[PDB]
């Protein structure tokens, strides 16, 4: 049990694309999206 | 009980508030996160909402509506549309930084809360809207969400309960107004963050035009503990209808500005002295406090002596708990300038949609700039009071009310200061 | 059988579900003041000129958007309603330019007329006024956008009626501006109709500029011959000369629009 | 948008020649009824007045705007084209 | 500072821009996060991705985003001009953003702003001639208890003093990267001089759990 150190030092190596790379890796875990039935409100 | 405070560390919900333990899944699990989530999920929405209602929890985003009743607007049969939970992580109120610590140090509490809170409403997914300036915190949350997906805790058959749930994270682009619940929805839909009129209500027509519930990060993150430990445990802290613990941000002229979890209804003086190390220069040096983020009116030293930090106590003092961000100002502060800077903030944040705030807040900003220099007449103080009353209650969202209330608190408690500022200016230019 | 009962200043009226507070008032001959609302456009609810007191409710509601609940008593002439109108009109005029003598909308301006009938009779605005640069959107519609009150009628008309999504708002807050952002013409066979629906002199007829005043024109109700639709029109004349062509409302033909060729 | 000038019935006569005064270019007329406009509470009152005075008349039925269906929530439709793209 | 676009030789519809193949795969992931038939919801993330690739958003960048998502170009112009994190003009390699809202101002954010300008010899809203630094004042950045603070690009530097901020700028000039976070001596938001809470080790799984689960 150590209470005298900061254990959130990972975010010092995050870069420009870190967030959108993780979102790209999560894409395989997602469920199929619902559909409104048309390509868009202008269709 | 008649006195509140001194929350034992074993009764704190955000036990990694300071990030001195591992924030990833292994750390989270060791602290009790994700424990028996399957059993909670199989209890059913009615049981989950029962626990939240009995806990007496109230929304931590600033408005404080009873969470259990609010989440029950979703407990109704699907009409063919998907149902969504939107987690307000915009964290924009000046003085407020509580949601930042939850997101980056206890992300698995938020994720589990989304699942538990999403199950109670019957949602298929959760969108966690987070302000774009929190890039590193958003990345931490993205790492945690991947771990939850990898362990089978979210997604298909979440936790082994057979409930499918996705947790998406979407980033803002720099707008305080996007913390407003309906402007947040508009921002997710790729429009300008302009709040909607109500009705319809988000529980009927929300994100993508679908049933939606918008919940603050703190409100969602505490729900799993309330289910595990029960509403009765939560309702045992704080005054009646002011239940539970609360994250407080103490900033301004304190010795040790910090974030800390503390019982609801703890005295304001106790919170500042116990945790923040007291007012800079001692308690006698206190001028005023903004007890719940910039939108709440300030209260002077005399009121701050004995006021409790809960929803009903602070209303009694002509203010509000808000987000529980305590900004302390000592006697060296130029109180007129401090308030004038907050109006300038609301001028830069107004979405411009509706007339009273688009025009009124910029008007109040121009008047407050002259009040800082005393380049005004005393008759303008009552005019400025009336202008604020015209904005408040006549706008689409509460940002207009959040700009009128600070001005009223200044005029209410420091009118002699304003008048003496004008008298000085007149004497110099005569 | 579906109708519900509401009250407009104590007068009972029977309305269908979904009828707005503004429409209910219209059934007893009360026209609620408005700026952003147009019955042929989608509801916006931003000008806040239609705020009206509901009896026993502490907060005023935007009549143009709020559906009316059964049993509601709408107080269209109460002190709270009057003061809400005075406050909103005060904000609308705070940055409005002192342009009426040089502004073509003068004499047929909803801002002028609703200011006379519903707003206060004097100013207490002691600051300088906003000024906005003028955009160019073709040879038909002249823009003096310092007069714009940000009601978004033109934006809604272009997107929904004309089917063109080239008008929008740029910026935020007090600096929000209506326009095309880029230098772009709004050339649509229906483009001239934004002149009619703009409540102020922000969008005006370029050919008509400065030629006449509304009170001096004679109105002749006639028909259009530029196509086979038969759009109903008004021919404004003055001293034996044709000054301009306006749409005349006909629900079964042109509604309240005309083509740019007709106009 | 005001509708207060659409409450009452009017009676006017057919327009006749106006010409330019040679001296100043003003609009001259020889029609004594060029400015005559009468107001009536109902078309029946107006028809009665025109017949006792011996004028041939045309009566045009009053155009009243039909009731519309307005829904603010329609601006945010899940699957209908009524969804707006800007506010 | 202006919300109307005027074509210049450097910012016009023909100004070249296109997402790289790596960013197109990211775009396909962003869009898939929203229900079918609601692709316009990806305007903010995709527009922010264009900024990350290119540094700022020329009009041609906004035109490409509208084209990809099949939204009218004006609807992308509205988003670009509404949100303050989108750069419609080039900014320096390091976008220095100093919070000056009241909580940060009460802890002397002016001294941070004054120190930076003196160091870089510029003003608020100016870019250095070398085009390495752009300085601006921003509103509350959600890090008030760590005031005064600044954001440079994606990172927060907190608990600053005039000496600390000058150290950060020196490293940025040198080409290094300074670690984000407080510079006072605390790791995050905990009270300085010792914790007043969360000193006992946290309880394990199952602790305090009601019966019936
Ligand atoms: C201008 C403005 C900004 C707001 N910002 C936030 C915010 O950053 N976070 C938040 O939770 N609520 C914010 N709110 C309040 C939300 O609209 C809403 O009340 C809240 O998210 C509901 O969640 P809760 O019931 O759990 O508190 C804001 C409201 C306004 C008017
Ligand atoms: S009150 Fe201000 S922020 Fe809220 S909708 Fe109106 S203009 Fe926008
Ligand atoms: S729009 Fe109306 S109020 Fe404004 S200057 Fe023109 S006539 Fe006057
Ligand atoms: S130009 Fe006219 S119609 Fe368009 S928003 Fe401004 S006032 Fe309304
Ligand atoms: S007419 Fe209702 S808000 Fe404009
Ligand atoms: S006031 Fe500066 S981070 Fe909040
Ligand atoms: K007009």
């Amino acid at each position: 049990f150590d209470n005298t150190t900061y254990k959130n030092l990972q975010h010092h190596d995050y870069s420009t694309y870190t967030f959108l790379d993780l979102n790209l890796d999560l894409s395989k875990f997602r469920m199929p999206q619902p559909s409104s039935g048309r390509e868009s409100p202008r269709h | 009980k008649t006195s509140f405070g001194s929350l034992k560390d074993e009764d704190r919900i955000f036990t990694n508030l300071y990030g001195r333990h591992d924030w990833r899944l292994k750390g989270a699990q060791s602290r009790g996160d994700w424990y028996k989530t399957k059993e909670i999920l199989l209890k059913g929405p009615d049981w989950i909402l029962g626990e939240v209602k009995t806990s007496g929890l109230r929304g931590r985003g600033g408005a404080g509506f009873p969470t259990g009743l609010k989440w029950s607007f979703m407990n109704k049969p699907s009409d063919g549309r998907p149902k969504y939970l939107v987690v307000n992580a915009d964290e924009g109120e000046p003085g407020t930084c509580k949601d930042r610590e939850i997101i980056r140090h206890d992300p698995h509490k938020l994720v589990e809360g989304c699942l538990v809170g999403g199950r109670a409403m019957g949602a298929r997914a959760a969108y966690i809207y987070i302000r774009g300036e929190f890039y590193n915190e958003a990345s931490n949350l993205q790492v945690a969400i991947r771990e939850a997906y990898e362990a089978g805790l979210i997604g298909k058959n979440a936790c082994g309960s057979g409930y499918d749930f996705d947790v998406f994270v979407v980033r803002g682009a720099g707008a305080y107004i996007c913390g407003e619940e309906t402007a947040l929805i508009e921002s997710i839909e790729g429009k300008q963050g302009k709040p909607r009129l109500k009705p319809p209500f988000p529980a009927d027509v929300g994100v993508f035009g679908c049933p939606t519930t918008v919940a603050n990060v703190e409100t969602v993150a505490v729900s799993p503990t309330i289910c595990r430990r029960g509403g009765a445990w939560f309702a045992s802290f704080g005054r009646e209808r002011n239940s539970g613990t609360k994250l407080f941000n103490i900033s301004g002229h304190v010795n040790n500005p910090c974030t800390v979890e503390e019982e609801m209804s703890v005295p304001l003086k106790e919170l500042i002295e116990k945790h923040a190390g007291g007012v800079t220069g001692g308690w006698d040096n206190l001028l005023a406090v903004i007890p719940g983020g910039s939108s709440t009116p300030l209260i002077p030293k005399s009121v701050c002596e004995t006021v409790l930090m809960d929803f009903d106590a602070l209303i009694q003092a002509q203010t509000g708990l808000g987000t529980a961000a305590v900004i302390v100002m000592d006697r060296s502060t130029d109180i007129v300038k401090a308030i004038a800077r907050l109006i300038e903030f609301y001028k830069h944040e107004s979405c411009g949609q509706c007339t009273p705030c688009r025009e009124g807040v910029d008007w109040m900003n121009k008047v407050m700039a002259r009040f800082v220099r005393g380049d005004a007449r005393p008759a303008e103080i009552d005019s400025l009071w009336e202008i604020s009353k015209q904005i408040e209650g006549h706008t689409i969202c509460a940002l207009g009310d959040g700009a009128a209330w600070p001005v009223q608190g200044l005029i209410r408690h420091f009118r002699p200061e304003l008048e003496e500022r004008m008298q000085q200016f007149a004497q110099q230019h005569q | 059988s579906n109708l519900i009962e509401v009250f407009v200043d104590g007068q009972s009226v029977m309305v269908e579900p979904g009828t707005t507070v503004l429409q209910a008032c219209e059934k007893v001959g009360m026209q609620i003041p408005r700026f952003c609302y147009h019955e042929r456009l989608s509801v916006a609810g931003n000008c806040r000129m239609c705020l009206v007191e509901i009896e026993k409710a502490p907060k005023v509601v935007a009549a143009c958007a709020m559906p009316v609940m059964k049993g509601w008593n709408i107080l269209t002439n109460s002190e709270k309603t009057k003061k809400a109108r005075e406050g909103v009109m005060e904000f609308l005029l705070a940055n409005h330019p002192l342009d009426c003598p040089i502004c073509d909308q003068g004499g047929e301006c909803d801002l002028q007329d609703q200011s006379m009938m519903f707003g206060s009779d004097r100013s207490r605005f002691l600051e300088g006024k906003r000024a906005v640069e003028d955009k160019n959107i073709g040879p038909l519609v002249k823009t003096i956008m310092t007069r714009c009150i940000q009601c978004t009628r033109c934006i809604r008309f272009a997107s929904e009626i004309a089917g063109v999504d080239d008008l929008g708002t740029t910026g935020r807050g007090n600096d929000m501006q209506v326009g095309t952002y880029i230098e772009k013409m709004f050339m649509s066979e229906l483009s001239g109709n934004i002149i009619d629906i703009c409540p102020v002199g922000a969008l005006t007829s370029k050919p008509y500029a400065f030629t006449a005043r509304p009170w001096e024109t004679r109105k002749t109700e006639s028909i259009d011959v530029m196509d086979a639709v038969g759009s109903n029109i008004v021919v404004s004349t003055r001293t034996g000369e044709v000054m301009r062509i306006l749409p005349r409302m006909h629900e079964d033909i042109n509604e309240e629009w005309i083509s740019d060729k007709t106009r | 948008s005001g509708v207060n000038n659409t409450k009452k019935w009017k009676m006017e006569f057919d327009t006749r020649e106006r010409w330019e005064n040679p001296l100043m270019g003003w609009a001259s007329t020889a029609d004594p009824l060029s400015n005559l406009v009468l107001t009536f509470s109902t078309k029946e009152d107006a028809v009665a007045f025109a017949e006792k005075n011996g004028w041939s008349y045309d009566v045009e039925e009053r155009k009243v705007p039909k009731p519309k269906s307005k829904s603010y929530g329609a601006n945010f439709s899940w699957n209908k084209r009524t969804r707006v793209s800007t506010k | 500072a202006l919300f109307v676009h005027r074509d210049t030789p450097e910012n016009n519809p023909e100004t070249p821009f296109d997402f790289t193949p790596e960013n197109y795969k990211r775009i396909e992931a962003i869009v898939k996060n929203y229900p079918e038939g609601h692709k316009a919801a990806a305007v903010l993330p995709v527009l922010d991705l264009a900024q990350r690739q290119n540094g700022w958003l020329p009009i041609s960048a906004m035109n490409k985003v509208a084209e990809i998502l099949q939204v009218p170009p004006m609807r992308v112009y509205e988003v670009a001009t509404f949100y303050t994190m989108y750069n419609r003009k080039p900014v320096g390699k390091y976008h220095i953003q100093v919070c000056t809202t009241t909580p940060c101002m009460l802890r002397n954010s002016d001294s941070i702003l004054e120190a930076i300008q003196k160091k870089l010899g510029i003003k608020v809203g100016e870019t250095t001639p070398d085009k390495l630094f752009t300085l601006i004042e921003v509103e509350c950045l959600g890090a008030c208890v760590n005031a005064p603070m600044v954001q440079i690009n994606d990172n927060y530097y907190e608990d600053l003093t005039p000496k600390d901020i000058e150290e950060i700028i020196d490293e940025l000039k040198a080409g290094k990267i300074p670690k984000p976070g407080p510079r006072s001596g605390r790791f995050s938001c905990e009270p300085a001089g010792g914790l007043t809470s969360l000193t006992e080790p946290p309880k394990g799984p199952g602790f305090g759990v009601q019966a019936g689960l």
